[PDB]
This record gives structure tokens, C-alpha cells and sequence, in this order.
């Protein structure tokens, strides 16, 4: 999972681009994941609404995709760049790590549907690794 | 699975819409670039040592055109994928012995280039069902 | 294929001789230890908050003894576990929706807590014929 | 996936404890991955024979275990320390990453059934972290 400078450079230049979409991504994002992945709901189940482009899923998409801007600041050390977040999704939420990769995918989805352009496969092998560490670096705390 | 109407129109529809000799091509390359492990099993389809020779590479194109020709074959059968693909699980699981979690990430590398490729036709909708599709053929595949 | 008479005999072996108070709880504590995130499904079961806990978790005991009898039902029908397990089916997977990946790492700490137990008498053979019984029940709860 | 303190320590003095027993561990585990997993065979098929305690397999059970050793003395940086195996395996070999999981399992239940007193659960979840650090070190080298 060691990225690379050519990974940090590609996903870095990636997000100069994709980054003004940064909520509209997280909100499409979130809401595909909770929709075409029903089990992530379990998760989500004391939200009022869980539906695509709802009040909640887009206040919250907003905040993940905050997440990984954070990490895009902190790529050099995602392990620690992401300790608070772990503490909450793998500590305290038990999150089944199973399911980081289904918001990983989801979000390639979505950045692939918004940017096809300059989502080359190139753009693909870097960002797929930049959001494998960034779901490695969010399991630190289950164990 | 126990498919609804608007599933069964929303694949067929995704599948009546796509040019399989423009997504098979870039799924296919794509499944290899990102998750180079896959190249072990086209060791026979020559040029695979970089991304622009991957593109570049006609036996590699053609089988993407032919995945999606299988694709579309399930499209047709979408009651007994299981029965329309023992061949190909007999090829894939008994013979070349793919672990399944590879069928899953070329699904998914197939979901991105369509993604890509349909922009706003790529609904939720559209996805949840293309996507109940694909876990009907992966497990079909093992 | 399916089952070998030699497979048959060593199943039924493996649980004949099996002291369910003993494996049962050891692999289901393994498992909440070795992997925290399936405490999530254990909430009502008290304490567990250490493995210190966990291993003196009166509850998760006879919880795990309950696993497996669990299997013993699988064991009595050799034939027909998709059938014998379709209420636990829906319980595991259409209820709780434990990702399947769960099953398998439970059935692992099983066969470690199994083979700890057995020494010698775990041979290669009965591991082959117990992870195939295994991968038969897994895919019956999925 | 990083390894605490009392991950290493555990391992070590676990490694301590059965490092006598290597060469057995390797070719029983090694044995164990070919036999109950018959798909692994793909990458030994130019071996004569892969049964449990043939030639071959105590042979190479061997220097697994020695790179597990490796492992063990580089465990504060595991990616350096398996640098070259992983060039053969994951780059050389292109050999399938859940791969990695089934031998590792194989490992954890000899090991489990050698030293049924030893494998405690604390010793357990460290093993079975260190195996997978071991797991994602050799997987550097594929992309
Ligand atoms: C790319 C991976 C992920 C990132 C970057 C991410 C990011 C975030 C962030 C930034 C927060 C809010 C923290 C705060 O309040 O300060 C959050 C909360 C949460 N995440 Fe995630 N998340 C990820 C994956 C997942 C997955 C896979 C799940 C479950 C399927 C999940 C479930 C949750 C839940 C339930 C909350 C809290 C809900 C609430 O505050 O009401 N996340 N996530
Ligand atoms: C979405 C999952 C997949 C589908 C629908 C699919 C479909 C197909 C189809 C339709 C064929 C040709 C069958 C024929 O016309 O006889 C084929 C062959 C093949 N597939 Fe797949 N496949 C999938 C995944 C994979 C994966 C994951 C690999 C391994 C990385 C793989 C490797 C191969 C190879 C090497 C051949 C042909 C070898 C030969 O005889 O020249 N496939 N697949
Ligand atoms: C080897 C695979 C497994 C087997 C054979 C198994 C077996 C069982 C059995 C026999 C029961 C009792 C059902 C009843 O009373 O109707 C049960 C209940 C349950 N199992 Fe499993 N299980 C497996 C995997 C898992 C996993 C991985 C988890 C969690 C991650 C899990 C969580 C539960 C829960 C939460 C209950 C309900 C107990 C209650 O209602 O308090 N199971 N399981
Ligand atoms: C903990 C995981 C592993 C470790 C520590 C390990 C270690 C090693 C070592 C030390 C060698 C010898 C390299 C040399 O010749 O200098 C080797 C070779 C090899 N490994 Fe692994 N290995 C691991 C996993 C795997 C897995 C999962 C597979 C495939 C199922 C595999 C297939 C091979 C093969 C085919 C060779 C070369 C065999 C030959 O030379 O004929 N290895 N490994």
C-alpha cells in the first residue's frame, strides 16, 4: 500500500482539478453507497433519511469528502494524518472494514461520472491506492 | 436473483445503450492496469508491460469485447445466469482457477468505464440494479 | 464430486468427539478478540469491553457453544445444508447482515481453536475435509 | 496494519519460543495451503510433487519460514525488509493477493496445533497482525 511520489503526485493533481465538486461528490458518493449497498444502513439507521440527495446525505457527504481532503493533506503519513477518524469508525462504530472499500468504489464511481476526462486509468491506479491507505489507515484502531 | 420490471429495463437499457467495442477495450485494460496480478492470467496477448502498450494492445481489446458480449448473454438469461454460465464458471473457477474477488474488482472496473461513459444516464438507480446484476454474475462465475 | 465417503466419516468424527463447551466458546471469543468489529453484533451480551472479559463472558460462552450445534444440524445433513440452513440464512444475512466475509473468519478461528485442540489427530486430510464442510456452510448462511 | 510495541515483543518472544520448529511449521503449513486449497497449486505446478512432506514442499517450507524470520528481525520496517521477495512474488509472480491470507491462515493453525499452549488469543491477534503486515509488505511490489 506504499504510495509512491508518481501516486502522490497523480492524486494530488487529480484533486487540483476535482476539488471545487469536493461536496457534490461526497453527497453522490454516500448516497449511492447507502442505496446500492443497503447493508452499509445499518450504520446510518438513526439518521431520519438516508436517500439520495437528502438533507442528511449531502450534510454529511459534504463532511467526507472533507475527510479525504484531509487525507490528501496528509498523504505522506495516512496513518496518523487519519487516527481521529479511525478512532471513530473502527473503535467506536465498529465499522465492518469490509464496507471502506464500498465508499472507496463509490467515490471513484462518482469522480469517473463527474470527470471522465481526467479520470484516465493512470488517474485510476493511483487514486484506487490513495483510498486503499486511506481505508488501511482508518482499520488502525479496531486491534 | 428476483429481479422487478424496471430492473430487468433498467440492464437491458444500460446494455442497449453501450458500445461494447468502446467500454469492453477500456474495462478490460483498466481491470489489468489497476490490478496488475490480473496480467498472470493473458501472459498469451503479448504487449502487456506498460499502460499506453495495454491501450495500444488488440488481443486485449478484443476480449473486453467479448466480456461484454458475455455480459450481454446474462442480459439475455437474467432468470439462469447460473445455467448460461456453467461453461464459463467451469472456465473460470475449474480450469483457470480466478479467485472470485477478482471477477469482482473487473465488475468494478466495468462499473467506473460505464460510469464514465454515460455521465448523467448513470443514475443511483441505474447502479443499484447494474450492480445487483454483477454480484448475479460473479457468483455465476464461481 | 461432493462428498467422499472418507469426507462423510471425518466430519462425523470431528463432531462426535468434539467437547462443545470447550471449542465453542474459545473460536467465538477468538473471534470477537482477534477481530473487534464483530462485537458490533454483541452489544447485549455485557462485558466486552477487554479480552480479559470477553474470555470470562458468560454469555458469549453459551452463545458459542449454540454455534456449534449449529453446525451439528449441518453435519446431520450432509446433503442438504443450503435447505437445513435457509432460516439461519435469513438470519445471518437477510436480518444482520454480518458481511459474508464474517462467516469465514469465524469458521476460521474455529478450525484454529479445532486444531489446537486435536494435535495430531488434525490431520491434512481431516483439514481438507473440515474447511470443504466449512466452505458449505458459509456459503449456506450467505 | 502498523504493529505496536507489544505486537513486536509478542511475536518476538513468540518467535522465541518456536523458532526451533521452523522448517516443520513452514513444510506443514506450506503443505496445508496446497492440499486444502487445491487453487494454490497454480504457482507449484512445475514441481514434481506438492503433497504434504514431499521434497519439495519441506524444502521450500523452509525458506518461508526463513523469510518469515526475516520478517520477524525487520519488523519495525517490514516493507524495506521484504523489499525483494516482494518483487518476486508480486511483480515477478504476479501472485493473487488473497493468496497471501490463505497461507497465512495455514501458518496460524500449525502453529496453533504445535504449540496449542503458547497460541493464546493475545498471541493470536499479534501473529495474525504480524502475518498480515507480512501479507501487505510482499504486496508493495505489484503496482
Ligand atoms: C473513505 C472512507 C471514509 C471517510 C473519509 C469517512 C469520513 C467521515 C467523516 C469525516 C465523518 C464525521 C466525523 C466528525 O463528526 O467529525 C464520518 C462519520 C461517519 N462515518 Fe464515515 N467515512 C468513511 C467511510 C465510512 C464507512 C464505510 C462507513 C459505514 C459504512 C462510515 C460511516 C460513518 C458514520 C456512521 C459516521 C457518523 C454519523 C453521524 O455523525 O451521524 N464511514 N465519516
Ligand atoms: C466480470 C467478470 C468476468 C466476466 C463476465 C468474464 C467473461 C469472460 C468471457 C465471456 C470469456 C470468453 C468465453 C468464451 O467465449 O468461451 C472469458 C474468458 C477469459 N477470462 Fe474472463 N470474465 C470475467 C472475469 C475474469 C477475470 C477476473 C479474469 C482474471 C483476471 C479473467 C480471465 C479470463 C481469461 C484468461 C479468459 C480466456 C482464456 C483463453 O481461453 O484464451 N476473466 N471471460
Ligand atoms: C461459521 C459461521 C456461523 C455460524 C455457524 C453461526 C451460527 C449461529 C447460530 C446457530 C445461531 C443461533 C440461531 C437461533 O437461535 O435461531 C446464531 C446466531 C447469531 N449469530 Fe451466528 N454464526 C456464524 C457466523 C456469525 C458471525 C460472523 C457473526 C457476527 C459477526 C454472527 C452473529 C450472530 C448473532 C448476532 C446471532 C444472534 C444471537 C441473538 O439473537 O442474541 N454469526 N449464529
Ligand atoms: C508469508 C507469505 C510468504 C512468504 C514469507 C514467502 C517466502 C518466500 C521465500 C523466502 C521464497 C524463496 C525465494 C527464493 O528462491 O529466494 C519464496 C518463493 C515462492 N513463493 Fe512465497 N512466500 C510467501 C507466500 C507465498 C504465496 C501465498 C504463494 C502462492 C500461493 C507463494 C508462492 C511462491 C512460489 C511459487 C515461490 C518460488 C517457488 C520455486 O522457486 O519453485 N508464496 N517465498
Amino acid at each position: 500500500t506504499t504510495l509512491s511520489d508518481k501516486d502522490k503526485s497523480t492524486v494530488k493533481a487529480l484533486w487540483g482539478k476535482i476539488s471545487k465538486s469536493a461536496d457534490a461528490i461526497g453527497a453522490d458518493a454516500l448516497g449511492r453507497m447507502l442505496a446500492v449497498y443497503p447493508q452499509t444502513k445499518t450504520y446510518f439507521s438513526h439518521w431520519p433519511d438516508m436517500s439520495p440527495g437528502s438533507g442528511p446525505v449531502k450534510a454529511h457527504g459534504k463532511k467526507v469528502m472533507g475527510g479525504v481532503a484531509l487525507a490528501v493533506s496528509k498523504i505522506d503519513d495516512l496513518t496518523t494524518g487519519l487516527g481521529d477518524l479511525s478512532e471513530l469508525h473502527a473503535f467506536k462504530m465498529r465499522v465492518d472494514p469490509s464496507n471502506f472499500k464500498i465508499l472507496s468504489h463509490c467515490i471513484l464511481v462518482v469522480v469517473a461520472k463527474m470527470f471522465p476526462k481526467e479520470f484516465t486509468p493512470d488517474a485510476h491506479v493511483s487514486l484506487d491506492k490513495f483510498l486503499a491507505s486511506v481505508a488501511l489507515a482508518l482499520a488502525e484502531r479496531y486491534r | 436473483v428476483e429481479w422487478t420490471q424496471q430492473e430487468r429495463s433498467i440492464i437491458a437499457g444500460i446494455f442497449a445503450n453501450l458500445n461494447y467495442e468502446d467500454i469492453g477495450p477500456k474495462a478490460l485494460a483498466r481491470c489489468l492496469i489497476v490490478y496488475p496480478w490480473t496480467q498472470r492470467y493473458f501472459g498469451a496477448y503479448g504487449d502487456l508491460s506498460t499502460p499506453d502498450a495495454i491501450k495500444g494492445n488488440a488481443k486485449i481489446a478484443a476480449h473486453g469485447v467479448k466480456v461484454l458480449h458475455g455480459l450481454d448473454r446474462a442480459v439475455k438469461n437474467m432468470d439462469n445466469i447460473n445455467e448460461a454460465y456453467s461453461e464459463l464458471s467451469v472456465l473460470h473457477s475449474d480450469k483457470l482457477h480466478v479467485d472470485p474477488d477478482n471477477f469482482r474488482i473487473l465488475g468494478d472496473c466495468l462499473t467506473v468505464v460505464i460510469a464514465a461513459n454515460l455521465g448523467d444516464a448513470f443514475t443511483v438507480e441505474t447502479q443499484c440494479a447494474f450492480q445487483k446484476f454483477l454480484a448475479v454474475v460473479v457468483f455465476a462465475l464461481g
